């Protein structure tokens, strides 16, 4: 009906339709600490929440005063559960319900409890048929929101969507190539469909990384995602990589070369390689160089995997 | 060497400028964004510096004090926002106090306690204000304030029994809590529980069944830990679930080597700040999130037997942090903020002080060494890791707790 | 200056 902003809008201690039930004030004590001097609308509003939600009316007056409770805080989770009981309870239209949460998301989208109650409703209508196109919106104002991902993760599991993901996610590198947003969606993706062990799906990923790679030698979630899908097999088992990484060092000597060179020089030392004392050595020089004057920042770190290197490959 | 009167920082060397962005001429919405807090850090950075004059920096405590004793008593109506987050503005107050050793009054950690009460639901837990429902977050919240006072009546305000309950009436079959009832699901209730079961003493065989195995399923290819399994690693989820699996001494489940290679890469090696994920900006509240995860991952390795961890320091900068949120987070007016730019707030106060006392104390075993950039009252009070309140708190409370039996368990 | 959206829950 009325809106908390609209010019009409009239406090609920002056609504005759809300006559009959008295109003709860919040007990803060006699010494309050952390104390919110509330405006008048907003006590107004919650003076009358609380007041339904002692007496557990399961009301429409009750239901629409959820709304306005939201508005003043949408970060109210009891508000929230309370609504969710209502929306059962009076066997609201669920569409309807869809139709606002989306609009409250589009206006708070890092908010906990608005995306939990979307879920909620896509369970209990068992209907997905909206979810991709709403992420994608939100996704255009803000591409790394955690819980847009983390929603559409969900979806495409709980509902089986994964056959243009991979396009989506193709679509988002192109805008960005230094979102790692989509870079773990590309994972989550592959991982849960053709999986890594298809080699013909891993060399078609290790060539488009290598690609990305060339094409912005300094973004890291490019980086990250070559080490991540042939890390727990094992980098050394990938000798080829190795050459070609060497062959750009002199060109594209990056931090993040570097330490993928590293990487999978500990990884060769764990496995029994060989020339291991010239293995070592190599290791133990970048270690260096890293601490010293190309990473820094991570000082500590390239002195400990140093020491590292020592304790496990001496002989 | 140097006079008393001028300290040397990294961020001022010569060469740090080679640690600008190389965004390779091909610029995207992260890389321009990058770019536009790196010319304001630098900027900053700079107006520390007056040729080979560098004045010692200076934590404004005095300043912090009292934004934070004013907050604790009253909010304006800005904080309507956190309406259902008060035993949260608690905590973040108190703690922040008690970094700054800045003494409670024994008048208004009496109201505190009396005001948590009020928030305690009677089904167990609190929530965020006065008959709000139990949410694992502010009840997390109002655990780690409470035994902040630790008082007796601080103590005894907490109804274990019911706690017990309520975390029971949360725990899921897969291993993972409910925030709340009805509620969403993600590491942070993970950690939320086995803080406030842990203090208290509450924990039984069967509580955090499966729970170690579940966090472990949301440590993802990056190395790092995300809200729920297959999500992007993110610090203040990882943050969660290491501190959690630590409680739970099960750290062992998680890949501790890409972890560690993970969160030592989220230090911006321009700002010395942390970033929350790869390829995003820079946040002084970070400095507690991932920070804090190298004492946890330090103490992980030495029960291990580690014979290459170092012995006086943690595996990030120190140094650079401090400088980071000491010249860019501190607000003249009082507080600490997110980044230049930015507003205070209380959540930002209480970790980036967090952040700013895990990277001026390092411990292991015998051994202790502080590393505290600038003036020498620029010293806070320790932190500890798991728990994040003091760590004479974090003993006190475990062993008042631990004379009380686990309610109705043997 | 404007406010950081930080929110923790
Ligand atoms: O950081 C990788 C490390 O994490 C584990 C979990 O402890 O697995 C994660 O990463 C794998 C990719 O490397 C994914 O297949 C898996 O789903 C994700 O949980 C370890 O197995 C791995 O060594
Ligand atoms: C900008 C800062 C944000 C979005 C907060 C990230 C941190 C977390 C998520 C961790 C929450 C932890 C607890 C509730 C204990
Ligand atoms: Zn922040």
């Amino acid at each position: 009906f009325v809106s908390l902003d609209s010019p009409s809008y009239v406090l609920y201690r002056d609504r005759a339709e809300w006559a009959d039930i008295d109003p709860v004030p919040q007990n803060d004590g006699p010494n309050p600490v952390v104390q919110i001097i509330y405006s008048d609308k907003f006590r107004d509003v919650y003076d009358y929440f609380r007041a339904v939600l002692q007496r557990d009316e399961r009301s429409e007056r009750a239901f629409k005063l959820t709304r306005d409770a939201i508005e003043l805080n949408a970060a109210n989770y009891t508000v929230w559960h309370f609504r969710r009981v209502l929306l059962k309870s009076l066997q609201k239209d669920l569409h309807e319900e869809m139709n606002y949460i989306t609009a409250i998301i589009e206006e708070q989208p890092k908010n906990y409890q608005v995306w939990h109650h979307r879920r909620v409703l896509v369970e209990w209508l068992r209907d997905p048929s909206q979810e991709l196109e709403f992420i994608a919106d939100i996704l255009n104002q803000d591409a790394k929101n955690y819980h847009a991902w983390q929603h559409r993760q969900w979806v495409i599991q709980e509902f089986k969507l994964w056959d243009n993901e991979l396009q989506y996610v193709d679509q988002l590198l192109k805008e960005d190539v230094r979102n790692n947003s989509v870079w773990n969606q590309r994972y989550f993706v592959i991982s849960n469909t053709t999986g890594y062990n298809d080699r013909a799906v891993l060399e078609r990923e290790v060539q488009y990384t290598l690609e990305m790679i060339k094409l912005v030698p300094h973004n890291e979630s490019a980086w990250n995602y070559l080490k991540g899908i042939l890390q727990d097999r094992g980098l050394s088992k990938y000798p080829n990589l190795l050459n070609q990484l060497l062959d750009l060092q002199p060109s594209h000597s990056s931090p993040y070369l570097i330490a993928f060179l590293v990487d999978i020089y500990e990884d060769m030392l764990e496995n029994q390689c060989d020339n291991k004392e010239d293995i070592l050595n190599k290791a133990l020089e970048l270690c260096e160089i890293l601490a010293k004057e190309k990473d820094t920042i991570r000082k500590e770190y390239w002195r400990y995997i140093g020491r590292s290197l020592q304790s496990k490959h001496s002989t | 060497s140097s006079p008393v009167w001028s300290e040397p920082l990294y961020s001022l060397r010569p060469e740090h400028a080679r640690e600008r962005l190389q965004d390779d001429s091909v610029e995207t919405v992260t890389s321009i964004e990058q770019a536009k807090v790196e010319e304001k850090i630098q900027e900053v950075f700079s107006s520390y510096k007056f040729n080979h004059l560098v004045p010692r920096l200076v934590l404004q405590r005095e300043k912090h004090f009292h934004y934070l004793k004013r907050g604790l008593r009253q909010l304006t109506d800005a904080y309507e926002c956190l309406d259902a987050s008060r035993p949260w503005l608690c905590y973040w107050i108190l703690h922040s106090l008690e970094l700054l050793d800045e003494p409670i009054p024994q008048i208004v950690a009496t109201d505190v306690c009396q005001f948590l009460e009020l928030c305690q639901s009677p089904e167990g837990g609190f929530g965020g204000g006065p008959g709000q429902y139990p949410h694992l977050a502010p009840t997390y919240a109002a655990v780690n304030a409470l035994c902040i006072i630790g008082t007796e009546e601080a103590y005894d305000i907490i109804n274990r029994e019911k706690l017990l309950q309520y975390l029971y009436s949360l725990k899921q079959p897969d291993g993972s809590f409910l925030m709340h009832v009805g509620g969403e699901v993600d590491v942070r209730s993970a950690y939320c529980a086995a803080s406030v079961a842990s203090l208290t003493n509450i924990i039984t065989p069967d509580l955090f069944e499966g729970t170690a195995e579940w966090i472990a399923r949301c440590q993802n290819w990056e190395g790092g830990i995300g809200g729920v399994p297959g999500m992007e690693a993110h610090g203040g989820y990882t943050f969660c679930g290491l501190a959690a699996l630590v409680i739970l001494k099960r750290e062992r489940s998680l890949n501790l080597k890409s972890l560690l290679q993970w969160v030592t890469s989220r230090q911006m090696r321009f700002e010395g700040g942390f970033q929350g994920r790869c390829n995003k900006l820079v946040d002084g509240c970070y400095s507690f999130w991932q920070a804090g995860l190298l004492p946890l991952l330090h103490r992980a390795l030495h029960a291990q037997g580690d014979p290459a961890l170092s012995m006086s320091h943690w595996m990030f900068h120190q140094q650079a942090l401090q400088e980071y949120i000491l010249m860019c987070c501190q607000c003249p007016a009082g507080g600490l903020l997110d980044k230049p730019g930015k507003s205070r707030d209380f959540y930002h106060t209480c970790f980036c002080l967090s952040g700013l006392s895990i990277a001026q104390h390092f411990g292991s075993g015998a051994m202790l060494h502080d590393v505290v950039l600038g003036v020498p009252e620029n010293a806070l009070q320790p932190t500890h890791p798991v728990y994040n309140i003091g760590p004479d708190k974090v003993i006190q409370a475990t062993t008042y707790f631990l004379q009380k039996p686990v309610p109705g368990f043997e | 200056p404007t406010a950081s959206a930080c929110v923790l829950s």
